[PDB]
């Protein structure tokens, strides 16, 4: 899962 | 993960000219149809400054003369006309997937008309002498280009060693360099010799610029 | 508006825990979308990413730091940290914290100044400031150069200003160089030959790792 938001996807 | 490959590693471009730095990514740094790689500039002892984000978009304040191009794996920062201030390292970074990664940096040093060094020699301050030490100091200020040779001639004798050399980085207003030599002696050592001299030899004058004093 | 200030020890003995603190100010750690990063740049090298902690607590570490690292925050003080266990010389670097809009922008828009960290067994020793007054020479054109010798301090860094920031032009301040675990540095100011000696010129050097701050007026010889 790439891109912006990637980090806090959940 | 992506490894970001900047090239050239360094380059010398003259004022008004164009420089082209390029950054290649091992894999695509694209998502939502945007390329998530950015360029930064770091003047010495400054935090990196963003220049261009998401491959083409210019950050506020950054002047007209910065151009962000490319996509997928191929990206180009172009500065034209180069001027004074751009004497800096430029990094590109991707931040499309973990971990984010940076390029190795490209140092832009840049070209101006060859200036010759204002040299200045300074004897020991009394304070140091008091403390048994003696440093003689020669400032070879404001020149271009950087390659300059200094010769520390005390009483006819080049004192080979006991000397320290530091050069500024390029000035971001007149593009020059400057450097300092510190010949360091023991009080007594200094106390047994009437002349000290630094001889700058450098492109601009074939004739070594000599400056000296009585001990 | 936003400020970030890194704080940490100037020097630390090999094989001990480096713990830095990044202090966001004037904006909260927890406003959504921002993630807060740590970036380090070893001298004369590139920036290298170390890890981030996103506004809502998700943490992520560069492999290489992963197993010797711990990124934690303190929501109430509005600061975050990092611990680097069993430091070595490759930990000697400039450490920066910056801010990222992770939802709309992807890039590091604010960055603190960065502190420096030297991993070494050496002693922090304070600096001697010596005035450099032209050995006996007035009528030297319309300009005089004067300088300060800052000899023998450790760890880096030193701030040096002239006349407390008021002389901004003509100043050069040369990189500290090593003399077997001790630093020497120098700075020059060129000034029209009428305010020196007539007016006062003073260099101001501060060497925070030892809280030495000394002013030195360059008097004629």
């Amino acid at each position: 899962h790439i891109g912006p938001g990637r980090a806090f996807y959940t | 993960d992506i490894v970001m490959t900047q090239s050239p590693a360094s380059l010398v471009v003259s004022l008004g000219q164009r420089a082209t730095i390029s950054c290649r990514a091992s894999e695509s740094v694209d998502s939502y149809g945007k390329s998530f790689m950015h360029w930064y500039q770091q003047k010495p002892g400054q935090p990196p400054k963003v220049l261009i984000y998401i491959a083409s978009n210019l950050e506020s304040g950054v002047p007209a003369r910065f151009s962000g191009s490319g996509s997928r794996t191929d990206f180009t920062l172009t500065i034209d006309p180069v001027e004074a201030d751009d004497a800096a390292t430029y990094y590109c970074q991707q931040n499309n997937e973990d971990p984010p990664t940076f390029g190795a940096g490209t140092k832009l040093e840049m070209r101006r008309a060859d200036a010759a060094p204002t040299v200045s020699i300074f004897p020991p301050s009394s304070e140091q002498l008091t403390s048994g030490g003696a440093s003689v100091v020669c400032f070879l200020n404001n020149f271009y280009p950087k390659d300059i040779n200094v010769k520390w001639k005390i009483d006819g004798s080049e004192r080979q060693n006991g000397v320290l050399n530091s050069w500024t980085d390029q000035d971001s207003k007149d593009s020059t360099y400057s450097m300092s030599s510190t010949l360091t002696l023991t009080k007594d050592e200094y106390e047994r010799h009437n002349s000290y001299t630094c001889e700058a030899t450098h492109k601009t004058s074939t004739s070594p610029i000599v400056k000296s004093f009585n001990r | 508006q936003v400020k970030l200030q890194e704080s940490g020890p100037a020097v630390i003995k090999p094989s001990q825990s480096l713990s830095l603190t990044c202090i966001v100010s004037g904006f909260s750690i927890t406003r959504t979308n921002y993630c807060w990063h740590w970036i380090r740049q070893a001298p004369g090298k590139g920036l290298e990413w170390m890890g981030r902690i996103c506004y809502e607590g998700s943490i992520y570490y560069s492999p290489s730091i992963k197993s010797r690292s711990t990124i934690s925050r303190d929501t109430s003080l509005n600061k975050f940290f990092i611990q680097l266990i069993s430091v070595t010389n490759e930990d000697t670097a400039m450490y920066y914290c910056s801010r990222e809009n992770h939802m709309y922008e992807t890039y590091f828009d604010v960055w603190g100044q960065g502190t420096t960290v030297t991993v070494s067994s050496a002693k922090t020793t304070p600096p001697s400031v010596y005035p450099l007054a032209p050995g006996s020479a007035a009528q030297t054109n319309s300009m005089v150069t004067l300088g300060c010798l800052v000899k023998g301090y450790f760890p880096e860094p030193v701030t040096v200003t002239w006349n407390s920031g008021s002389l901004s032009s003509g100043v050069h301040t040369f990189p500290a160089v090593l003399q077997s675990d001790l630093y020497t540095l120098s700075s020059s100011v060129t000034v029209p030959s009428s305010p020196r000696p007539s007016e006062t010129v003073t260099c101001n050097v501060a060497h925070p790792a030892s809280s030495t701050k000394v002013d030195k007026k360059i008097v004629p010889r």
